[PDB]
């Protein structure tokens, strides 16, 4: 199904991991701040409809 | 003689946001597609005001 | 003069909690990282474009 993936290419230049940007808030909030850890706090991502 | 007297100061004003996509195309489809090419200008514009 | 025995220990108690305070890694200079943050934050939107 035609999702958005956020791949992760390491030193070498090969896939290690990725996440899934439509699984969770939280996978969302990942790919939105482009990274894999998030510190706390309150954070807006998108918009509802 | 005792006198009273004041001062006003403004400490803040009014918080806004803003939507893009329904401020500059509303419900429409082909408008979403063609603000893309325009790079992240309403993530950046979020990002301001917040 | 007459209690300068009890100063000097409490300002030299004091210093050692400063350093130590520091030391714990809690984030006192919070101030000077969002000052960095948002330098490199602006640089990454500009060569995004
Ligand atoms: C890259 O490849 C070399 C040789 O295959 C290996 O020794 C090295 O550990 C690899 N680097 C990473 C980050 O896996």
């Amino acid at each position: 199904k035609p999702t958005t993936f956020m791949l992760k290419y390491d030193e070498n230049g090969t896939i290690t991991d990725a996440v899934d940007c439509s699984q969770n808030p939280l996978a969302e909030l990942k790919c939105s701040v482009k990274s894999f850890e998030i510190d706390k706090g309150i954070y807006q991502t998108s918009n509802f409809r | 003689s005792i006198s009273i007297t004041t001062e006003v100061m403004p400490v803040s004003m009014a918080k806004t946001s803003v939507d893009c996509n329904m401020y500059i195309c509303g419900d429409s489809t082909e408008c979403a597609n063609l603000l893309l090419q325009y790079g992240s200008f309403c993530t950046q514009l979020n990002r301001a005001l917040s | 003069y007459e209690n300068q025995k009890q100063i000097a220990n409490q300002f030299n108690k004091a210093i050692s909690q400063i350093q130590e305070s520091l030391t714990t890694t809690s984030t006192a200079l919070g101030k000077l990282q969002d000052v960095v943050n948002q330098n490199a934050q602006a640089l990454n939107t500009l060569v995004k474009q």
